[PDB]
């Protein structure tokens, strides 16, 4: 039968920004994790609520693939029960999370001489993000009593900022492509088993 | 990594008494916990998994309860062969499993 | 007008508890990053705590587990709660706004309040 | 019954190499995962290696790049190759069998252990 | 984790001269460094953010440049009002940002 | 063990259409698309399009946007390309390749290329009819230069299908034999020549005859080469 | 669209040396969307490098690739006898396009072609079509020029030439030519000559034969 398209998620040319993170719905396929078992290029491989083993003998209903690019120091924030800019304003995971987090260094693909300014993240927000919530609005953030009315100035800021990737930075500041897989099991019959 | 802490460091109880061992997690881990007993100069043994389930062969005197960041192991009556160091382990984050520090039960 | 007035200093015994307040004008303490910095007499500045617009809080290791930073939207005031004060906490505390635009920098400051912990 | 016997540990100079073994009995060695756990009196129990049924190997950040775990189902022998040993690797090593009841994981059976000293 | 050090602990200049204050780091922090002017008895003032920018209202005689583990601050002309204490802050880490020991300045 | 096999060569009259085939085996068919690239005789590679074997999306080139269609049969794991309104300049070799440049399920770009290829299909679109080859011998000159070195050959002319086979002395000779590639004439037929260099010392004693094999016309004409 | 130009068109080298190729793009192309292909004569192309830095399955360690921005380079450490073929580069950043192609050939010392000539056969006179061939023997440099001389007047636009492949036995080429004429014009002409110009020949060697 059909095999799940993990290669398209992992081996894609373009990755979305963290604030406008991408999500893909994988269903009606057999999932083969032998592609992930031995790769020698992954810097992070942590699975929450299920062992890395036993994945080929487990059946699930839906599998979601979330992909974005962040810096190395912010990879630790992609985990249940974490706080920070990325966790509170860009991407949130539930406390009771069943899934895996995979990250690898993409310094040779997403960094160019002079600075790559195509990846953005949100600085200001009124309230913390709920789990699996996506925000893409670009309205001017107001930090004072005076209304902004679209005239940027003091106490009226644009809520997005650029990463500015350079090839000479440290591994903490180098870009990392992060793929987050979320497995949900419901009363519906299993569709992704992968024996 | 998720850090597990136990209290008290040392416990002293007599035969037929009641004891209570508490295991606390630095993060909510739900019902992912295991308990191990290690007699001196021997290998650790498995007692409780999923924080409330009894492994086959373990005496019925043991029970477990709790969820989130608070867990408890209770021995109804302390038999003469139940003096050992007890460890709690979290099984929520993989594959980097972490163990507890250890609690010692002696005879007074 | 933009201002940050601080009040709450005093003399307390070791092991005592004190609460510091820092109001605002033209600001909204629940919309801006806010931080507390203390400067002991004859010493350099040391960061204490920071609160995010969403509500997250971060503390330094030397003061972790004893201090707490909070805010009131109705009164537009930023609070610092200090507990289990030692002899090493004697300093002048400042409340400042932090802009994460290009790194974190503290543009506006206040005037500071003196907190002294002594056995007398 | 189920038993696990370790052998291949002793004294060794820093920076050297050593290879342990752990024979098995009473169960299908190819149908179960295998782990190595150390115990130091100053740090307690700690996980150092894990091998799966499908050839997957998992390592902690402490020993990654230095330890290699291998499995030979025909001989029922599980090995652990150590390289670039330091003074911090002196502990009693156990071989454990990993089993799961649902989504929950645990270590069921352990071996006697093998003392290794770095001098 | 990161430890920052300024140099020197003191400095002097008469009038209409150039100065140089350096603030290193134990690890590379890219271009995330700030400069402050703390006159005695009152709160400090921000001068330079991101190691190269200038805060609105700051006099143009102040300038700074640098990257990695080495940074510097230069004053083109020493007006009478420029005598204060200056500090460097590490804005790289979001939650934990530390200061240096400071650098005073005085007449000769 | 990943193998793709295409159909044989075809000849079509202008204004018709030709559909090529490409059978695939040894890999999950639905996880990879199929790309088609053609190469004119003596020219470079030119892209035609890409097809997906999961949903059926097609991404054709702008030049062939109007007159190409691609279909995949999941049951037989065979892909097809149909080109309509055949032209004179459409004679080329068509290739079938497994694709790793665009995903099948989602349709985004990938890191890779065309990992596996096929043998290729030769398509000829010429306004001409089948004609049998005619052989004219090329006897060496009366004089001999740099003995012993002498060359002889036979000229083949006016044959429509490209592939022909020329052998000397019923294949007994395999040293110093050169066969020239065919060249298209203005009339519409082809001409080919094969020459062989032999020692002039034994020119009279050794007699050779060139043989021409033309499968489409089933014509075999053998003519010996002698001085005058 | 992005246009890929490959230079140089031809590259002659001896086995055991190293080879450097260039694939230049008009715009900025991401490294994730470049690939290299190798096509041996009479065979389908095969993938060598994908992603501009990654070697394919079964590809020996000789082939290496590097580059970013608008210029890319393929490097071959040693030239084995089976590494002489045509190479192409492709991109899929904006649509899909191929390059012109670079050919690698075996290098050899200059040789001299032995020019021959053959008078028309008798049966061609019956068929009413005249064909004369100026055969050339082995010679290394591909660049060669021929020209048919009729009496005192040259000819143009009535001839075509074909060249064989580089034979592995001696690394030499062969050339053929044919002058197209009819019986109504062959008898009128008096002197037929074939003009040959090459580096291997110090002076043009224009062999000829009289009418009939
Ligand atoms: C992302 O892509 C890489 C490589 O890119 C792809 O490689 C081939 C599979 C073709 O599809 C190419 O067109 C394409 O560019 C994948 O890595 C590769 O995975 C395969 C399968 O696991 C590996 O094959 C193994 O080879 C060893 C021998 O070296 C055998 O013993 C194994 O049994 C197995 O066949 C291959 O080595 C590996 N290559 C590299 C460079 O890592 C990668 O899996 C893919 N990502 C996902 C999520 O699928």
């Amino acid at each position: 039968t059909n095999l799940c398209p993990f290669g398209e998620v992992f081996n894609a040319t373009r990755f979305a920004s963290v604030y406008a993170w991408n999500r893909k719905r994988i269903s009606n396929c057999v999932a083969d994790y032998s592609v992930l078992y031995n790769s020698a290029s992954f810097s992070t491989f942590k699975c929450y609520g299920v062992s890395p083993t036993k994945l080929n003998d487990l059946c699930f209903t839906n599998v979601y693939a979330d992909s974005f690019v962040i810096r190395g120091d912010e990879v630790r924030q992609i985990a249940p029960g974490q706080t920070g800019k990325i966790a509170d304003y860009n991407y949130k995971l539930p406390d009771d999370f069943t899934g895996c987090v995979i990250a690898w260094n993409s310094n040779n693909l997403d960094s160019k001489v002079g600075g790559n300014y195509n990846y953005l993240y949100r600085l200001f927000r009124k309230s913390n993000l709920k789990p699996f919530e996506r925000d893409i609005s670009t309205e001017i953030y107001q930090a004072g009593s005076t209304p902004c009315n679209g005239v940027e100035g003091f106490n009226c800021y644009f809520p997005l900022q650029s990463y500015g990737f350079q090839p000479t930075n440290g591994v903490g500041y180098q870009p990392y492509r992060v793929v987050v897989l979320s497995f949900e099991l419901l009363h519906a019959p299993a569709t992704v088993c992968g024996p | 990594d998720i850090q597990m802490t136990q209290s008290p460091s040392s416990l002293s109880a007599a035969v037929g008494d009641r004891v209570t061992i508490t295991c606390r997690a630095s993060q909510s881990i739900g019902s992912y916990l295991n308990w191990y007993q290690q007699k001196p100069g021997k290998a650790p043994k498995l007692l409780i998994y999923a924080a409330s389930s009894l492994q086959s062969g373990v005496p019925s005197r043991f029970s477990g309860s709790g969820s989130g960041t608070d867990f408890t192991l209770t021995i109804s009556s302390l038999q003469p062969e139940d003096f050992a160091i007890y460890y709690c382990q979290q099984s929520y984050v993989s594959p980097t499993y972490t163990f507890g520090p250890g609690t010692k039960v002696d005879i007074k | 007008e933009v201002q940050l007035v601080e009040s709450g200093g005093g003399l307390v015994q070791p092991g005592g508890s004190l609460r510091l307040s820092c109001a605002a004008s033209e600001f909204i303490v629940s919309y801006n990053y806010m931080s507390w910095v203390r400067q002991a007499p004859g010493k350099g500045l040391e960061w204490v705590s920071v609160i995010y617009p969403g509500g997250s809080t971060f503390y330094a290791d030397s003061v972790k587990g004893r201090f707490t930073i909070s805010r009131d939207n109705s009164m537009n005031t930023l609070f610092l709660q200090m507990n289990s004060l030692r002899a090493e906490d004697t300093a002048v505390y400042y409340c400042a706004r932090v802009l994460p635009i290009n790194g974190y920098y503290l543009d506006y400051w206040g005037q500071g309040t003196l907190v002294t912990v002594s056995s007398a």
